């Protein structure tokens, strides 16, 4: 079993969250710009804690990925196919949220 | 007859990688714009709740806590968080 | 063993990066700032990256692994078939490190066929296909579980660490609760509508 480094100045849970941040797949600038695009339709005086944008991105990426997980799990073929919208939709009706 | 849509936003490679992270190795043309659409809707849903909380507290700033309360109401994604 | 002094300085730096990340996490961004490449969100992100690099170099100095204790580091065993060759192969396939490890059915089937043809188990094609389907299902459930737990045990920051569901303002304010309920009906319709929209477009092509 490998040896684990445990910093004295910083807890590992913090480290884990920062790491995950580096694992996000959508460029952060276009993401915050998408949040801005949405927000200006609500109120022009709205502000966001930076950490709120972080929470939004992490949750959003998990939401999209799980859509594809469900689609994947519902797709059973001897030879690979290309995933289309109807596959997403069908999977969602089968194992997804209603 | 094929046409390339112009996009300022989430690029094809990120969407291909998100799909791949889901185990999906190949996706249609409509998938990219669907992923942008779906993303936008999810975010709208969350932010609509978050701002309902922000205004209930009489603040002009949406905080991380507002976003948590909103996310918990979006179904399975954050299910179980905090207990 | 690494230099105690240098470890000490590097750990102080690490703590400095943390303090600055928290500071940035608390910054409030107006709409113009969300249009800004230099926003506190992007500053914080870049700092998290710097910190992770430093953490890695400290692991190197401590001769420890690079592991942080993430849930996705936890191994998912698979004993599901009557052939241990196949089983170990599937377990192998689902425990590859990283955020991206999620096989498709073809991956599972290929692992099963490879284990079979390798070990000359003389399994016909339909037995292989059925084994692969059952296995893919099992491993699918466990992979989704591990990602879910990794998400909810790793979510947010200090500002959200005191969250508990029993504190939701909605619980004590029926007006707020009614608005949220309305919102929820809309949210559900909007998501269904976008899904349906792209299916309905897929047809017209």
């Amino acid at each position: 079993k490998p040896h684990r480094y445990r910093p004295g100045t910083v807890a590992l849970r913090e480290i884990r969250r920062y790491q995950k941040s580096t694992e996000l797949l959508i460029r952060k600038l276009p993401f915050q710009r998408l949040v801005r695009e949405i927000a200006q339709d609500f109120k022009t005086d709205l502000r966001f804690q930076s950490a709120a944008i972080a929470a939004l991105q992490e949750a959003a990426e998990a939401f999209l990925v799980a859509l594809f997980e469900d689609t994947n799990l519902c797709t059973i073929h001897a030879k690979r196919v290309t995933i289309f919208p109807k596959d997403i939709q069908l999977a969602r009706r089968i194992r997804g949220e209603r | 007859k094929v046409l390339r849509d112009n996009i300022q936003g989430i690029t094809k490679p990120a969407i291909r990688r998100l799909a791949r992270r889901g185990g999906v190795k190949r996706i249609s043309g409509l998938i990219y714009e669907e992923t942008r659409g779906v993303l936008k809707v999810f975010l709208e849903n969350v932010i609509r709740d978050a701002v309902t909380y922000t205004e209930h507290a009489k603040r002009k700033t949406v905080t991380a806590m507002d976003v948590v309360y909103a996310l918990k109401r979006q179904g399975r994604t954050l299910y179980g968080f905090g207990g | 063993r690494g230099s105690r002094r240098q470890i000490q300085r590097l750990e102080q730096l690490l703590a400095l990066y943390v303090a600055e990340i928290r500071r940035l996490q608390e910054k409030e961004l107006d709409l113009s700032e969300l249009d800004d490449p230099d926003s506190a969100y992007l500053q914080a992100a870049r700092l998290k990256r710097k910190l992770i690099r430093l953490f890695g170099r400290l692991c190197e100095l401590k001769d420890c692994s690079s592991l942080t204790g993430r849930v996705i580091e936890q191994r998912i065993p698979y004993r599901g078939t009557r052939y241990p060759e196949v089983n170990r192969r599937i377990e192998r396939l689902i425990n590859k490190p990283g955020p991206d490890t999620f096989p498709d059915y073809g991956d599972v089937l290929r692992a099963v066929e490879k284990a079979a043809a390798r070990h000359s188990l003389g399994l016909p094609r339909q037995q292989l296909q059925l084994m692969a389907q059952d296995a893919f299902r099992d491993v699918g459930i466990r992979l989704q579980e591990r990602r879910h737990l990794d998400l909810i045990y790793n979510f947010g920051c200090h500002l959200t660490d005191d969250y508990r569901p029993g504190v939701d303002p909605a619980l004590s304010d029926p007006v707020l609760a009614r608005r949220l309920r309305e919102n929820r009906s809309l949210a559900m319709s909007r998501l269904d509508e976008v899904i349906s929209k792209y299916a309905m477009l897929q047809d017209k092509s």
